[PDB]
């Protein structure tokens, strides 16, 4: 999967949750989610092709994910407990680093 | 899980 | 398991390795504590529950998590290669990074 | 293996990727080379045996193999969509990060 | 995941073939299709939900989708042969069978 | 496991799911239904033995077990999300498939 | 496998069944066979090439290996008992099977 | 499964074997019946529910199942051998074991 | 791991089946029990070290480990089912077996 | 294999213990003394072929190999540990069950 | 997943 | 399980 | 499989390669021929039975399924790197294989 | 294993061949002796410590065992085909092999 | 990999070897040789490609790995046995086969 398609990926799955009422539900969707921005911790953005791997850009991006990546566990350690609620509000939590990552690189 | 992954396999 | 699950079995673990006498012990040892970590990486400690995700206290956290992971592998590479007594130093070293982040954040 | 030994893999398989002219050639050996990568971050070098872990050296040390491990995974991708040119080409730009390393650290 | 989730599952990876360059690209966006088409195959959709489960309009329904399975694995066949334009045009067909069922109960 | 074997399994893990009261158990028996049936459809039943392979009694003996096939993943994916009850409900429902099949063949 | 390859594979197959003195032999080549039948399943024959996948004819193209699987399946179950005659009596009754759809389709 | 499930699961199967002509069958019924004593062994029965779990009644209790593991392992290594009729003369003894328990606790 | 580690291990994870809100983490320190007392079973306490294998005393102590497993697997079976309150005082009745064993030999 | 293999087994493996210098040959001797002692647990020997299962005589058969397996464990234990002298010595032990039970039995 | 099972297995 | 662990593995 | 029906598989596979216009239909066809030759190279051929396995002729026998496994091999090698041509090439040359050991012993 | 070990389990799955009374028992026996020549194999024996790898006799020896070896897969056929006496006899032939590798080499 | 890649596999290995201080280190070395020299048997080198793959020299080629295969064998089973300095000596003794090899062919 290319950046759109994980970026895609995320956005869908975010929508999953959003509408759950099961904990089996909330934990393949934030499952996906894992997998979509593992994939997609490596790639290089239109925005950022022209600078260094090294630069503080390319770091701040790859930082993100990682983020992202976090979060995501955190509320999956809450769904696998049967939280669905808390688990869908840690959810919601995530769109401040979608929207962070965005108005910089997006 | 993810982070462990992402260099094992 | 909890945080504080997460730190029992990093102690419990890191006690195991210290009084180990062979390399499977300490191997199955090092090989609990690096899941144990994994888990609790991307938890959020009391002392920081009030911060914001993107802090300079909670990426320090992450961080701290991270770095022990990188010093259980030196150890696990160690104990692979039947250093039973090199491992032990290694894993006695991981106790820098246990106290740093118990100074600021326990 | 040990940090040369992870070096020598690292550099034979960058020789491979370069004169390859099929897929599964370059797959093989990027896949080498996430190995040997993923081995050598948690070593620690001659020149900074002395040092602490947390210390601006250990940590600028470990983030190169992180950076380049990235990297890796980004050849990797194009590599198993089979684009030769293009993964060889993504193998080239490793360099840097290689060289980056190699000026402060050997 | 409900009916409209195999739904978007179907349309999002039928664009990444058709957009692909690639077999890799092909194969999984086809994995996919059909793994959505399995769980959707035994879903009773909106438009039907005071039929019978042995009417004649449910029958046209399952039948609908052992149709487009039966096309996904024309199409995987091709993709794993590394025929990407041939796969990409037997796609194409199997929206033919998206839009039967579409315009008699969507 | 024969016709007769299959049947018993059926007929016991009905009578399992309509006594459960946790989704675990539900589901076990649903999944042991789903085998059996899976096991049943290829048989020939003693009242269509002298019927031909392409015969209409045939065709719509093997389409009973499709559909029964059908409303027992229906009646999973319930149990799967803990949906118990609506399980349960399902469950009850696939009785009208057991005896159109056996008013005619059994 | 392509059309003619399935083909030649459960002809092939039917010829081991018929000389067999052991259930392995025959379990091995109805295995052979189910495969064939499968993969052929999604085939779209010379005859056809030019026809709706929703016309009368590929949907009695698809069921007549459908139908060929299931017996396939029954003659499997009856050489998993160890019944050699059995198994290759089953397999002689395929034939009419084969032989329906080449008259039609061939 | 509760005992009187299992207990179910023990009844069906012995039944399978009485009537089995072939070894997979017997081996089949008697792995069933393995699964479902590792399962009540562990179990209270309503006669005993009243008493102590280290009671002569819970010892001989739990006793009686261990027995009976031990005789469908004799079973199975009779049925691996293909002796059919030998697994089903062991599989008839169990009932003794059957009986003694039934007696007692039932 | 050794008697003592075992019993670590036992005594955590007790206290965690005591604060735990949920099934999964009921499940999760039973699990890990089990392991440990099958661990321990074949264990030689420093007690019993100048008693012969065949004693009286070995007898009853290899005993109280298999008592112990039998009452982890019925709190499992409690717990797998969701009954979370159940199982909780499935395990505070397992201390019954810990203590009687103690007072004997430890 | 039967009883007189398995007891080939445990004797010739006892020897291979005894006269091993590395940790791989023991652990190896071991498994395979387990897996023996495992098979013949539910054997009858042929002083035993009239008597009851419920036995004094057939319980104290089996036990002699529960006890055994046990020991095995134990010795296993050691094994995985390195420690030859150690697991060799756990070995000899081992003896004393041999003999009691051909005393009785053999 | 039955369906699927049916022919791969 | 944990029974028939003991001896199979 | 007998010696004639994995020669039957030989022939078959040579034609498949023949015939072939992708990597993977070539890989799939030679991996068919490197089993049917690896069950032949045990096999004795009717023109060699009253023959010592030790005779001159059997010692030939098995070096001509040896030289032919041999090149099998480096057509595989061939395919996987996507070759096509140069693998049915490599195939083509099995031929003189095939024929030097039918003037011999077919 | 070392090669007097090898030899006691070729020597003793030769016995067993001898008393076995079905295919099961036949098939496990020859798979032992399989395993067992092939880790001989590469083995220098007494008689031959001081002779090069490459000499007359180490090629002599080596031939021997891959002589065994064929003639094991020949009786491992006829056994997994269920032709008790065949493999039998064919087990029986070995000794030739046995006998002729003695008089040299042991 | 070709074969050029193979050599350099085995001559870093035979150094890694060389400089190892433990078992584990040596086998792992001897592992990848392995892998290297079964890769290498079946190619035909520069020198000898106008040459019959049923040529004395061919012969001869294929040999040489064969014998060298042999070897690593033997000190793989010496490494396994954590004989460090043993295996290290049947290493620097593979020299001899592939200086033999070289004079020849290289
Ligand atoms: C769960 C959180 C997130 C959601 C829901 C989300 C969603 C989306 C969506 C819907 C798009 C538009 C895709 C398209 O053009 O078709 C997009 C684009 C993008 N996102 Fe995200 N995103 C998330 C997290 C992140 C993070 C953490 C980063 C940076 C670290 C990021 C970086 C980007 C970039 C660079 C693009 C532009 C891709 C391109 O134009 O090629 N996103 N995102
Ligand atoms: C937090 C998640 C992780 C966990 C739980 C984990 C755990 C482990 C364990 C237990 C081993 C020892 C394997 C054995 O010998 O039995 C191991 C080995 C290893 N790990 Fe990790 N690890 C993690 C993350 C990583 C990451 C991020 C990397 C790469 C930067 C990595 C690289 C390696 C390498 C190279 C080895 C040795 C070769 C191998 O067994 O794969 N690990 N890991
Ligand atoms: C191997 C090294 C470590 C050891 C041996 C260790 C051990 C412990 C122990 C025994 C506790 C008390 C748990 C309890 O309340 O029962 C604890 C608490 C805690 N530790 Fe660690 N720890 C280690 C690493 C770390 C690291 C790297 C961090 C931060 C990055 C950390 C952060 C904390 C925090 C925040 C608490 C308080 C938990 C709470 O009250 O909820 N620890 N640790
Ligand atoms: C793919 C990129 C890389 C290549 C091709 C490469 C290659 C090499 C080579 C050929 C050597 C000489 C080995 C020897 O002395 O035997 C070496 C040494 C070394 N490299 Fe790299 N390397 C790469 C990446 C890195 C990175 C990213 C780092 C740091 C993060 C690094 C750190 C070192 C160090 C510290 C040495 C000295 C080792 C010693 O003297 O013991 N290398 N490298
Ligand atoms: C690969 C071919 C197909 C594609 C690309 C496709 C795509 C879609 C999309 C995008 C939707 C809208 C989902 C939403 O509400 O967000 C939809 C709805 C729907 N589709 Fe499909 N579909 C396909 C095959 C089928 C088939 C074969 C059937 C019937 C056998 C079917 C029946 C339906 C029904 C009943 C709905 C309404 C869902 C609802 O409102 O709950 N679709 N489809
Ligand atoms: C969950 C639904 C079903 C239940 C609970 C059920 C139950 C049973 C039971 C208890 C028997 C008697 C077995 C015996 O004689 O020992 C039986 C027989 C039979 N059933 Fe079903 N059944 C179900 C579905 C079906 C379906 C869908 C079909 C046809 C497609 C079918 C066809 C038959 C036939 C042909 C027999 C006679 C077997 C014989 O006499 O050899 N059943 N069933
Ligand atoms: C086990 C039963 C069957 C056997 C033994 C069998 C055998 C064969 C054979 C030997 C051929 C000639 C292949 C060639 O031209 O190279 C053939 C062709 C063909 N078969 Fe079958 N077949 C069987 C079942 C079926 C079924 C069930 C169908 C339809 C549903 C079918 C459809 C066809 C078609 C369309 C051709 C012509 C292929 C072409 O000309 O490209 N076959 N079959
Ligand atoms: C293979 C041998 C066995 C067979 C065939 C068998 C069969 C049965 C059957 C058919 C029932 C009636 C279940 C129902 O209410 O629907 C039953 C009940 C029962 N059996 Fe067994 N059983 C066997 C072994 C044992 C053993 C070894 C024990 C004790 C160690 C035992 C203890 C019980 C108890 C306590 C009940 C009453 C269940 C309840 O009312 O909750 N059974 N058995
Ligand atoms: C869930 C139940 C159990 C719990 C919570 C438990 C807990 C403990 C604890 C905390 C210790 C002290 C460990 C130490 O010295 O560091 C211990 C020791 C011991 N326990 Fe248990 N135990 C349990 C079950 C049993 C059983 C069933 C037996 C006997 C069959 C047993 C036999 C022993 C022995 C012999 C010691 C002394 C070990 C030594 O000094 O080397 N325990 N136990
Ligand atoms: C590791 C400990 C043991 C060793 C080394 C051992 C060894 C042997 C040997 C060498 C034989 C002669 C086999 C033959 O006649 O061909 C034998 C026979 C026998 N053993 Fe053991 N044994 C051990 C444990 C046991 C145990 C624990 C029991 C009882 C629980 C037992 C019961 C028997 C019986 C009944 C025979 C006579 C078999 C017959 O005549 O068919 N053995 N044993
Ligand atoms: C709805 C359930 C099914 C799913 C999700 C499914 C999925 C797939 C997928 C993803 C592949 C590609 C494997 C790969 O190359 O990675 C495949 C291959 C294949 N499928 Fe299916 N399939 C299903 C039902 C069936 C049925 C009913 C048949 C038989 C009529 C069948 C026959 C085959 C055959 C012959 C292949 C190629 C060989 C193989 O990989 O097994 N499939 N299937
Ligand atoms: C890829 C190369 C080969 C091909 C295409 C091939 C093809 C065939 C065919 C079609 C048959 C007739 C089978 C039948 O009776 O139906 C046959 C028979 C035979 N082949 Fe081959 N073969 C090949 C390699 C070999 C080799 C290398 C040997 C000797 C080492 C060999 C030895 C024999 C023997 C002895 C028979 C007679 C079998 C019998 O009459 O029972 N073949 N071969
Ligand atoms: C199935 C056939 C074979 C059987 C039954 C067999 C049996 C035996 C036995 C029982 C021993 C005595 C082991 C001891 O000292 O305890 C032995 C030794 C030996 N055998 Fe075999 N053997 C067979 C095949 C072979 C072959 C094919 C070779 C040569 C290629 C061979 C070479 C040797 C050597 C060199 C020794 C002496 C080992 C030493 O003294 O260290 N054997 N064999
Ligand atoms: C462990 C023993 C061996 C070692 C250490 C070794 C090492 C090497 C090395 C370093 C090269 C140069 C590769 C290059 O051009 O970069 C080479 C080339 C070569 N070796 Fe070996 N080798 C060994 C065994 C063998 C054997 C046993 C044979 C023959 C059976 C062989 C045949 C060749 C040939 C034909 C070449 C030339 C490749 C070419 O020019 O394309 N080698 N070897
Ligand atoms: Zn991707
Ligand atoms: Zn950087
Ligand atoms: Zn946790
Ligand atoms: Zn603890
Ligand atoms: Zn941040
Ligand atoms: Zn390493
Ligand atoms: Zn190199
Ligand atoms: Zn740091
Ligand atoms: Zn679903
Ligand atoms: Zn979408
Ligand atoms: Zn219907
Ligand atoms: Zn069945
Ligand atoms: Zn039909
Ligand atoms: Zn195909
Ligand atoms: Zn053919
Ligand atoms: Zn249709
Ligand atoms: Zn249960
Ligand atoms: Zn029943
Ligand atoms: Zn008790
Ligand atoms: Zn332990
Ligand atoms: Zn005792
Ligand atoms: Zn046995
Ligand atoms: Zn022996
Ligand atoms: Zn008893
Ligand atoms: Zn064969
Ligand atoms: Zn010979
Ligand atoms: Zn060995
Ligand atoms: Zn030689
Ligand atoms: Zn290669
Ligand atoms: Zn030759």
């Amino acid at each position: 999967a290319d950046l759109e398609d994980n970026m895609e990926t995320l956005n869908d799955n975010l929508k999953v949750i959003e509408k759950a009422d099961n904990a089996a539900q909330v934990k393949d969707a934030l499952t996906k989610m894992a997998a979509a921005a593992a994939d997609a911790w490596s790639a290089t953005p239109p925005k950022l092709e022209d600078k260094s791997p090294d630069s503080p850009e390319m770091h701040d991006f790859r930082h993100g994910f990682w983020c992202l990546i976090g979060q995501i566990h955190a509320a999956l350690h809450l769904a696998n407990e049967g939280k669905v609620k808390e688990a869908q509000a840690a959810a919601e939590q995530l769109k401040t680093t979608c929207n962070a990552c965005h108005q910089k690189y997006r | 899980k993810t982070t462990c992954n992402a260099c094992h396999q």
